[PDB]
RNA sequence: AAACGACUCUCGGCAACGGAUAUCUCGGCUCUCGCAUCGAUGAAGAACGUAGCGAAAUGCGAUACUUGGUGUGAAUUGCAGAAUUCCGUGAACCAUCGAGUCUUUGAACGCAAGUUGCGCCCGAAGCCAUUAGGCCGAGGGCACGUCUGCCUGGGCGUCACGC
RNA sequence: GAUGAGUAGGAGGGCGCGGCGGUCGCUGCAAAACCUUGGGCGCGAGCCUGGGCGGAGCGGCCGUCGGUGCAGAUCUUGGUGGUAGUAGCAAAUAUUCAAAUGAGAACUUUGAAGGCCGAAGAGGGGAAAGGUUCCAUGUGAACGGCACUUGCACAUGGGUUAGUCGAUCCUAAGGGUCGGGGGAACCCCGACAGAUAGCGCGUUUCGCGCGUACUCCGAAAGGGAAUCGGGUUAAAAUUCCU
RNA sequence: UGCAAAUCGUUCGUCUGACUUGGGUAUAGGGGCGAAAGACUAAUCGAACCGUCUAGUAGCUGGUUCCCUCCGAAGUUUCCC
RNA sequence: CCCGUCUUGAAACACGGACCAAGGAGUCUGACAUGUGUGCGAGUCAACGGGCGAGUAAACCCGUAAGGCGUAAGGAAGCUGAUUGGUGGGAUCCCCCUGAGGGGUGCACCGCCGACCGACCUUGAUCUUCUGUGAAGGGUUCGAGUGUGAGCAUACCUGUCG
RNA sequence: GCGACCCCAGGUCAGGCGGGACUACCCGCUGAGUUUAAGCAUAUCAAUAAGCGGAGGAAAAGAAACUUACAAGGAUUCCCCUAGUAACGGCGAGCGAACCGGGAACAGCCCAGCCUUAGAAUCGGGCGGCUCCGCCGUUCGAAUUGUAGUCUGGAGAAGCGUCCUCAGCGGCGGACCGGGCCCAAGUCCCCUGGAAGGGGGCGCCAGAGAGGGUGAGAGCCCCGUUGUGCCCGGACCCUGUCGCACCACGAGGCGCUGUCUACGAGUCGGGUUGUUUGGGAAUGCAGCCCAAAUCGGGCGGUGAAUUCCGUCCAAGGCUAAAUACGGGCGAGAGACCGAUAGCGAACAAGUACCGCGAGGGAAAGAUGAAAAGGACUUUGAAAAGAGAGUCAAAGAGUGCUUGAAAUUGUCGGGAGGGAAGCGGAUGGGGGCCGGCGAUGCGCCCCGGUCGGAUGUGGAACGGUGACGAGCCGGUCCGCCGAUCG
């Protein structure tokens, strides 16, 4: 039960709010769990999904596919990956949108930013 | 309840006037000007489309009650009362055929629980247990406009636990079970206590708030020591068993 | 011979016309709570501009859908192009604010106004001109009523000293 | 056992809609809504159900609440008929022939003929008013009350060049003001209750002499400094070139 | 149900003056203006137009939404601008 | 005979209605009143406020000589302020006998007549601060009074009124 | 002619101040009528709407020239009550306070005048310094037609005693506020599905089952939620502690006094006029006339005279809190509305559009999970049609969830001498209905399975009684007989 009182539980404000964030939010709001893998390696359980990152999509008709991301449209809540994709009508090729909650990191593109995020969230969980 | 009301100039930001007969058309006050689709429309009206409601709804409405206290005390009694019938707390649809005996008492232990999961093995072990999972499993989206009024998930309700110790951890531990609700035996509530206005709800009482109970409540011969100068109704009935009235020896000869 | 067909009407299937019904909702209405912050240091409002590709909305002011600092940390995206030691003074139609820019107006202030109309003053740099002044002009000044102080003045208004 | 009329009106018991507190359920093996010469229950308000469609929610029961039930109000908003392929298309004398283009020509363009406006014009320019309607190219839909290949429509581009033409300057009827006088104040009168703006001469930039309280707005027809030929563009010219 | 919320056709009055007309300017609602018709004052005039008081008040006109069941009238008395 | 309406009278040569969908009109609030349900009862009402508390607009608790209504009325006012009943019917119950009987009991309500309080009138021993008191005795007068309380709070329908 | 002062004039002189904007609350002025009175004029509407001004975060009010008549209260403000009361009113319609009492909050103060005269001890500007919201030095100026200091009625001045009280800085924390970072649990097996987030099974977290997103009802996929931990910045105010010097000249407190004791004028008050108020021989306010006093003056709700009594001290000023808040910025909620509803506006809405102008003022939301937004063939001048393709679906094809009625086309059935429709009764035709309409039951023979006492032991248990004894009793299991159902 919620008892912060800045916080609200109504569905118009969270819808409102979901749909209007700004980039840096919905950077935070993309996020996709770790691998098992990774897991138990960082101590970390989601991260938000970046650019060069391999995934693993774990739902939908790509329930089996894996591949590098290649893409992370915000405007669209969606991120692209690179052999997921498809054929038109037309016959040419254009990738499928998938959410980042529906897939697994398998792999994360690591710099110092990345590192420090990582280590920031393990040091929480202990 | 929370006041509503319609704004009060609705209908009403307008300068509309009525034509007047002769023009072979309703007398209702119309909108002035042109070169719009509004000019010449009807208005002011509560059968007129963008007009204002018969009786717009005003927050000064009466929204509350004063009933009076002793009133308040005998219902209270009176839930209190049909919780102890096992009858009355099936018919309100309590699961207790696994309960030990009514009223469930327990230990005075279950007060210093501070898990979930601690709270439920209690709840298992005392019986209490398959109300509270019916509640949990009864969870369901409400139907109707009700959703979308930020009132979106309904189900039944399981037990309640009076407490008769101020500061315990056993709120904590047991308020996240659904269904499960709290209360402290010096501030019972009726709208816990009979759900809908129906008697018989599942109660289990801890060692402490039983005990307080006599104090609280006092009894048919002395005054209660919480309620100044309260003494609990009595029937109009001594004996509510009409067969043995009926039957007797007396009446039969 | 009032049969077949046409017309009218009627019932049914299908197709039209129209947008009711149902399910929705980044909107409205109502109640409650916290805070006290416009302007001559030029407000609110009003005009004109500004993007590679925009008319409106939103934003902005010739540094013009943004400059700078800080935080976050790899985008923006309708299309095209360009960055980014992408293990980094570093992307972002990201967030936030301390630095900075901020056109014509408007209480609007040199005079006006159906006029980008009509005046006066100071003056950086530059041209040749030399203890002399000229051309040009970046840029900035010149409203009203008042307060304190000051400068320059007027009146036998009240006096005094001399002639 | 007796009995049965009912406008105005009163009351009782019930049906139906949307929420809230409870309770019992249904639903992607298909909810709501809607559709149906399917079927049934009730005197009735209504209700239950088959089939279809629809593609995400809904219902029963006990209390309780309300912006809760339509055939009318020359009712409101929206939608749709008969009228009806009907009333109409008729003022301003008038068109015809051949060819070109085009899918399509009574209506576009060329030529020829026959007519009209008849110089106080249906010609050639301006003021106000409009604002790109101006010129070139192209054109699906709409519009041009028939039609269009077309165009004052639509789309993409282009176009308005001044020392001499105007505004700008002056003042007209008048307007707006200082001070003063009124006014709670917004404001009213308007040079009328008053130490005016300043203007000339020589200069150590100071002196001398004049100085009647608005040096403001008000005319693209009043007054008024100055340009003429010739040529030139798809569209500008007393403005461009000589 | 017009080309037109005043027009069209023929006819008709005056036509150097109390003549006609453009622009500027002044007079604004119980006010203006009127060779005077209660005329004109933006299709509005015996008191313009715009917003508000305003959901103005009406003993008067029109409407007033589900079912069954039971009971079931009055147009007469007195007083009242 | 076409519905709705006004009407003594409508199928009317009486008005509205071309057709369909959706919207569309006795509501909320304040003061009273009867009735009914509920709590308590000579009392009743904690929600002005305070203490708290579902981490909480709820619920719970709190009346000191608080306050409202009620518990006393009559007078313009000064002011005074209920001596506590009787009787005819009458429900229920108890006795004797089984008649439409007799005796006891006599609530509610109704009829009649006393008494008490007060406005007015009348009356007057004794005391008394000299203007008060009140032994006795009253009245075709008047009251929204007394004679062993019945209210307070709250819910709803209906009715008058803003 | 010079000088001093006074009043005034000109300065683009040096440095400052003001105008206007917003509307919910707040302060001042001005000010109706509709309406009610069943007419209407006083009255009511209303000390309101409209109009003209002025502030803040609150404003205004505020420290008795008060309330009362008591055994007395003690600035202002607000709530309950007083009270629909006293009073006012063509005493009609109507209107209508205040004191006491109970609560919220509380806070008191500053001036003018007689009182330095051994010297204006006061203040502003320039300039130069400093630990710079200020202090110091110097120089000009203001001011004696009075700046400082003391004093304000509760007092106070002066005098004498008491020895009772009074003097800052800096550091570290707490308190308040605003922010930043991390931190629980499944996306395991089977099925239907385009997609599980649906059903079934097996697990887990919970001081987190508020809420939202993601391809359908998601606690454990994601953001979040609960509760810790750590980090940063304001406010220099409140608060605890610590380190150092802590000076009583002077000023306050207390007691005494055969002395003084200064207090607001065209103001109070009165007459009259108008307005307002419940204020009634006149509640306040304002115009005009008159016009005070200091052993006095105002008030004491009936005018006037006389004698007492009670209570305060106007005509100068400041002041937080309790209270108000449809505007601004920022938040939380709802038994509210759900696109003809709800603000006029869910959308480039105060927009398009209309009016010379003041002003008036709309309509308009929904493809799909994902554009995967329909390649290509063919006919046509083209719009498009017929095939074909995408999708779970085009029976979702960009004004794209669903798609009622009025109204219309087509096919099929039927009827029709100047309406149609309708009530009641049959009939012809059609349509529909198999709970539309049964096939079991009893007695015997054969065969197959399952159990068979009132006997004997065990398990648990019940009726009654007294949730004791005693009596009685059913279910299940193991055996000897019985040989039945
Ligand atoms: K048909
Ligand atoms: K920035
Ligand atoms: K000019
Ligand atoms: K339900
Ligand atoms: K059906
Ligand atoms: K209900
Ligand atoms: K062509
Ligand atoms: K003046
Ligand atoms: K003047
Ligand atoms: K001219
Ligand atoms: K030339
Ligand atoms: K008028
Ligand atoms: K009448
Ligand atoms: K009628
Ligand atoms: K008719
Ligand atoms: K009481
Ligand atoms: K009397
Ligand atoms: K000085
Ligand atoms: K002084
Ligand atoms: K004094
Ligand atoms: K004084
Ligand atoms: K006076
Ligand atoms: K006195
Ligand atoms: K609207
Ligand atoms: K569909
Ligand atoms: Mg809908
Ligand atoms: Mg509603
Ligand atoms: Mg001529
Ligand atoms: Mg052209
Ligand atoms: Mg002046
Ligand atoms: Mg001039
Ligand atoms: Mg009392
Ligand atoms: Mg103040
Ligand atoms: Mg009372
Ligand atoms: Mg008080
Ligand atoms: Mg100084
Ligand atoms: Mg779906
Ligand atoms: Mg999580
Ligand atoms: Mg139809």
């Amino acid at each position: 039960m919620k008892y912060n009182p800045r916080v609200s539980s109504s569905r118009r404000k969270s819808r409102k709010a979901h749909f209007t964030a700004p980039s840096s939010v919905r950077r935070v709001l993309m996020s996709a769990p770790l691998s098992s893998d990774l897991r138990t390696k960082y101590n970390v359980r989601s991260m938000p999904v970046r650019k060069d990152d391999e995934v693993q999509v774990v739902r939908g008709t790509y329930k089996g596919r894996e591949g590098k991301v290649v893409q992370v449209y915000r405007k669209k809540w969606v991120i692209h990956i690179e052999r997921i994709t498809r054929e038109k009508v037309n016959g040419s090729t254009v990738n499928v949108g998938i959410h980042p909650s529906k897939v697994v990191v398998t792999k994360l593109r690591l710099d110092k930013d990345r590192k420090s995020l990582l280590d920031r969230k393990a040091k929480g969980r202990a | 309840r929370q006041p509503y009301a319609v704004s009060k100039k609705a209908g009403h930001q307008t300068s509309a006037e009525s034509w007047g007969t002769g023009r072979a058309v309703s007398r209702i006050p119309r909108v002035a000007g042109g070169g719009t689709h509004r000019a010449g429309q009807a208005a002011f009206g509560n059968m007129c489309r963008g007009g204002r409601m018969f009786a717009p709804t005003k927050i000064w409405r009466r929204w509350h009650r004063k009933i009076p206290v002793n009133q308040k005390r005998y219902a209270v009694a009176s839930a209190i009362a049909a919780s102890a019938v096992p009858s009355l707390v099936l018919a309100r649809g309590h699961r207790i055929e696994s309960v030990p005996e009514l009223p469930l008492v327990v230990s005075d232990s279950v007060e210093s629980i501070e898990k979930t999961s601690n709270a439920i093995k209690a709840l298992k072990q005392i019986g209490a247990y398959p109300d509270a999972e019916k509640a949990k499993d009864s969870h369901a989206i409400r139907p109707g406009k009700g959703k979308m009024r930020n009132r979106r998930y309904i189900s039944r309700k399981g037990p309640l636990i009076v407490y008769g110790t101020e500061g315990a951890k056993l709120v904590k531990a047991f308020r996240n079970i659904p269904g499960v609700e709290i209360c402290h035996v010096d501030r019972l509530n009726l709208l816990k206590l009979a759900p809908g206005g129906h008697l018989g709800r599942f109660i289990v009482w801890t060692k402490s708030a039983y005990e307080k109970l006599d104090g609280i409540y006092g009894s048919f011969d002395k005054a209660s020591e919480k309620k100044k100068g309260y003494v609990l109704p009595r029937p109009k009935m001594a004996n509510a068993d009409l067969a043995r009235i009926i039957n007797s020896d007396e009446v039969q000869s």
